[PDB]
């Protein structure tokens, strides 16, 4: 009984780091993308004129 | 026109080449070198008039007073033809008898 | 600490900020110019003034209205001081 414990407690926190994981994905994925368009940005009309 | 989109400095062209999963560009550029020094000035005074340059920039070596593009150095006797008359000079800072 | 730990970043404040102040000398300065080749000495006056001619209205308004500009722009970085 105490692996069956044991194993139930492993897959929810898998199931947890899993979720985890993806929304740090994602989120990072926005920061990437909007970190690149800010750079683009300062690229573009700080050191000239746009 | 954008500076520093495609290639570094000013722009001329580009040449497109495939790739097993992309592509490729080769950016030609316009890069300059070999700088000098001069002694400028913003404005001309004859006359009690005030006198602008219609492009360029105002450059001196010291005797005499020439006109120039802004990227390159080929000076040309100042005449009526690339100039233009605004009021007087009073006001402007930096004025220089010529 | 539970298994998790927050790595340092790799830049600290003093790179940024001398960075920042880089860029920041590199636009008063030089102007545009050094965005492509070598840094250039050239006064304020005729960077605005070019700055002025790029967008249509003739450079003899910036030297007619130095003064003015200068109290307006002075203004200006006052009242960005407090508004944020
Ligand atoms: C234009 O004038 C500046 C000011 O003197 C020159 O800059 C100096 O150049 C000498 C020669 O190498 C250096 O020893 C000095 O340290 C420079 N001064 C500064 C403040 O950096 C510049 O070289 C001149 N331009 C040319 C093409 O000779
Ligand atoms: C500044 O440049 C001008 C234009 O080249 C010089 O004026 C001429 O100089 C040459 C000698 O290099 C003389 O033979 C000419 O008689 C001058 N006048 C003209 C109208 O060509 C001037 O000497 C230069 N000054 C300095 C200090 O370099
Ligand atoms: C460019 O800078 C120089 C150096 O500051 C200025 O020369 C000063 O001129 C004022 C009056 O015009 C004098 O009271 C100072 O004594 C001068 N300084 C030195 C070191 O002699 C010059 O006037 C400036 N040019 C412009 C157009 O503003
Ligand atoms: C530029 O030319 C003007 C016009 O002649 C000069 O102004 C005169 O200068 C003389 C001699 O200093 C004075 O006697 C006059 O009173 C001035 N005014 C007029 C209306 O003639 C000026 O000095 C010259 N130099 C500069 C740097 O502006």
């Amino acid at each position: 009984e105490a692996e069956v414990q044991i194993d139930r407690l492993i897959t929810g926190r898998l199931q947890s780091l899993q979720t985890y994981v993806t929304q740090q994905l994602i989120r990072a994925a926005e920061i990437r993308a909007s970190a690149n368009l800010a750079a683009t940005k300062m690229s573009e009309c700080v050191l000239g004129q746009s | 026109k954008r500076v520093d989109f495609c290639g570094k400095g000013y722009h001329l062209m580009s040449f497109p080449q495939s790739a097993p999963h992309g592509v490729v560009f080769l950016h030609v550029t316009y890069v300059p070198a070999q700088e000098k020094n001069f002694t400028t000035a913003p404005a001309i005074c004859h006359d009690g008039k005030a006198h602008f340059p219609r492009e360029g920039v105002f450059v001196s070596n010291g005797t005499h007073w020439f006109v120039t593009q802004r990227n390159f150095y080929e000076p040309q006797i100042i005449t009526t033809d690339n100039t233009f008359v605004s009021g007087n000079c009073d006001v402007v800072i930096g004025i220089v008898n010529n | 600490f539970n298994g998790l730990t927050v790595l340092p970043p790799l830049l600290t404040d003093e790179m940024i900020a001398q960075y920042t102040s880089a860029l920041l000398a590199g636009t008063i300065t030089s102007g545009w110019t050094f965005g492509a080749g070598a840094a250039l000495q050239i006064p304020f006056a005729m960077q605005m003034a070019y700055r002025f001619n790029g967008i249509g209205v003739t450079q003899n308004v910036l030297y007619e209205n130095q003064k003015l500009i200068a109290n307006q722009f002075n203004s200006a970085i006052g009242k960005i001081q407090d508004s944020l």
